[PDB]
């Protein structure tokens, strides 16, 4: 168990990686760079790396609020590289406010997602 | 393993050379200015064999008193894969730059075990005037020269011309520097040094190469790609071999008749380098390989220490 | 051709289809029926604007609202000119001309414009030059001229073309699939992340990703011609290109091909 931007110490033992200065999203993309090979080694995020390539059936669960949308498209391009050598996957948190539904529900029948206007 | 040459650190690797056909031709002229352009017009358009036809280049002028013809020439070399496609390159070029250009006269440029046809080729340009005379030169050794009548006279041309068995190419080291107008000029008074070797040319343009040759590449039958890790460009990034000083790499690439003429052409080039090179901020010294068993002969530069 | 705007709009407003072009074919009174409102009561054109036409491919219109929607999207002809402030997609899939606005500008302008340029005199908005909602990229070719200084992602998802601004704010040049992006002043923090290739250069920066590295300071052929690029289209930003620059490579998280110029010292 591998955690980026939570708790040092908790009760569940995990190994846990502190998040840059800039912010999660800024750690994202700077994880990304050591998974694709760009940046050199011995930092925190390049063992970070080294652990997640050596995987079985890999999962980063994040809530796309807190993460954002350009942290979420950098976190699931981090999987698209990920995916070049073990099969990984994104455990794309829901909202407790039934808006999941919604997108399902307004998709079948507008044809598009929520946030939909029929003045015309 | 760290090395330092005149204050200036040097990598502990080899040139990966590899074995190469080779020939030399002496092109007279009754002026040395037109030897030289006769000469140039050959050269040009012959950085590599693999693109190229062959890799060319001008060894040396000749004086009146150091040519058979007693007229001012040039010494000019050719190298190439096979000793088929070096004869169908100096056919060529002999053919359409040195018969072309006015008051020529091509002759044998160096002795060797295998022998190719020159004269007794382009003779057939003549159509049927051309002939055939044999003259002891003055060492005292029979030869036979063909003259093919043209305008302006005739072009006298030796029938065969002997290539040298051992010719060794792409010996080379690439420079480090932190400026290209500057480490420009560490590399210029680097092939100053490697020319004047007997037997030795640089192909490339200036003698300089600036397109670093990587053997394979990132996708499908790649032959030929950039030297990305010798690329400023693509710093910083894993995979990048030069330091953050750096930031223009320049490569010299020498061939030669002799494999000895190799490597002191690359300890000329590799010492003189060296003695300016702090001025003009050349950072360190490198030299091409390519693994070790693509190319028989290495030059290491751990044995180019020594002062010429 | 004058478009008087009367007064405040109370809804959100459509300009689309509102070109030069479209409006001469028309006539001077069937122009006017022409129905711009989003909402269901909707409006037209009449009861926006005075309309005075002529056959002409230059349009002006007087007067400016940020509830102007879409103005000069899709402009293939000619020119139209805003003396005001205008709302969002300012020239959205713009094919050709020139459409100038004197005052500020609504986010997402310049989505998709492929040729012509569009000039903001004032300053831009969130999203300028961004690509919308599930758009495959931002500007697609027209250059786009913002005199002020434009928000936050600054040319995202862009694919082509050329945007010289002012300032700058954060993550600006986020996502860029190509161009040139060039900022006479100041640039917000994180530029360029996701960064695939690109141009950006800027005068001040803030804080940089730890993904890009430094290259150096290069002399480079390509600089020479950008900065005469500029030089030949009255750029303030040329001046800029006149000294030595400090370069850092693209991104590391998608495939570092991009790059940001800034003055060495
Ligand atoms: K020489």
């Amino acid at each position: 168990l591998l955690s980026l931007g939570g708790p040092q110490n908790g009760a569940i033992r995990h190994v846990a990686y502190a998040a840059d200065a800039g912010g999660l999203t800024i750690s994202l993309g700077h994880l990304r760079a050591f998974a694709k090979g760009h940046l050199a080694g011995e930092a925190a995020f390049a063992d970070l790396a080294k652990r997640l390539f050596a995987a079985q059936y890999g999962v980063i669960v994040y809530d796309p609020e807190e993460v954002g949308e350009l942290g979420a498209e950098m976190l699931q391009g981090l999987i698209r590289d990920l995916n070049e050598s073990t099969r990984f996957f994104a455990l794309t948190l829901a909202d407790p406010f039934q808006g999941r539904a919604a997108v399902q529900l307004s998709a079948w029948t507008t044809g598009q997602a929520p946030r939909v206007g029929f003045g015309r | 393993s760290d090395f330092t040459l005149n204050g200036i650190k040097v990598e502990d690797t080899f040139a990966e050379a590899f074995d190469v056909a080779g020939t030399a031709i002496i092109v007279t002229n009754d002026t040395p200015k037109w030897a030289m352009i006769a000469a140039t017009v050959m050269t040009g358009f012959a950085t590599s064999v693999i693109g190229c036809g062959a890799e060319a280049g001008i060894d040396a002028e000749l004086s009146p008193d150091e040519t058979p013809d007693g007229r001012p020439g040039v010494r000019i070399l050719l190298f190439g894969f096979e000793p088929n496609g070096l004869k169908d390159q100096l056919l060529k070029r002999v053919g359409q730059c040195i018969l072309t250009c006015p008051g020529t006269a091509c002759f044998a440029g160096v002795e060797g075990p295998t022998k190719i046809k020159l004269g007794g080729a382009i003779r057939y340009f003549g159509d049927g005037f051309a002939v055939a005379k044999r003259l002891p030169d003055h060492e005292g050794k029979m030869r036979r020269y063909w003259r093919i009548p043209v305008m302006d006279g005739e072009f006298l041309c030796e029938d065969s011309v002997r290539a040298v068995d051992g010719a060794v190419g792409g010996g080379n080291l690439l420079f480090l520097g932190r400026k290209h107008a500057d480490t420009l000029i560490v590399a210029e008074i680097a092939v100053e040094a490697a020319k004047a070797i007997p037997g030795a040319i640089l192909p490339f343009p200036g003698g300089i190469v600036r397109s670093g040759s990587k053997v394979g590449g990132r996708t499908k039958g790649m032959m030929a790609s950039t030297n990305d890790a010798y690329c400023p460009t693509l710093k910083g990034r894993a995979g990048s071999a030069l330091p953050p000083e750096c930031g223009v790499v320049l490569e010299i690439v020498i061939d030669a008749l002799t494999s000895a003429a190799v490597a002191e052409s690359m300890r000329a080039a590799l010492h003189a380098a060296t003695e300016i090179g702090a001025q003009h901020g050349l950072v360190a010294v490198t030299a091409g390989n390519y693994g070790g068993n693509l190319g028989r002969h290495h030059y290491h530069l751990r044995d180019l220490l020594e002062k010429p | 051709s004058t478009l008087r705007l009367r007064g405040d709009l109370p809804e959100r407003v459509d300009l689309l289809n509102i070109t030069p072009l479209a409006l001469s074919g028309l006539s001077e009174t069937e122009a006017g029926k022409l129905a711009i409102g989003t909402s269901r009561r909707g409006l037209t054109l009449g009861d926006v604007f005075e309309i005075r036409l002529d056959g002409s491919d230059s349009l002006v219109i007087e007067g400016g609202s940020a509830r102007l929607d879409r103005v000069g999207a899709a402009l293939s002809q000619g020119s139209i000119r805003v003396e005001g402030d205008v709302g969002q997609r300012l020239g959205e899939g713009m094919a050709a001309g020139t459409l100038t606005v004197t005052g500020s500008a609504g986010p997402y302008a310049g989505t998709g414009a492929t040729g012509g340029t569009i000039t903001i005199e004032g300053d831009a908005g969130d999203h300028a030059g961004g690509a919308v909602y599930a758009a495959k990229a931002g500007l697609d070719g027209a250059t786009l001229v913002i005199k002020g200084a434009a928000g936050d992602h600054l040319g995202d998802r862009m694919r082509r073309g050329m945007i010289l601004a002012g300032s700058a704010g954060a993550f600006a040049a986020s996502r860029m699939i190509a161009g040139t992006i060039v900022v006479s002043g100041a640039l917000g923090d994180h530029p360029g992340y996701g960064m695939r290739r690109g141009t950006l250069i800027a005068g001040s920066h803030g804080t940089l990703l730890p993904t890009f590295v430094e290259t150096g300071t290069p002399d480079l052929v390509f600089v020479r011609l950008l900065a005469q690029s500029l030089k030949h289209l009255g750029a303030a930003q040329a001046n800029l290109l006149s000294g030595t620059l400090r370069r850092y490579s693209g991104d590391l998280a998608t495939l570092g091909k991009g790059e940001l110029f800034v003055p060495a010292h």
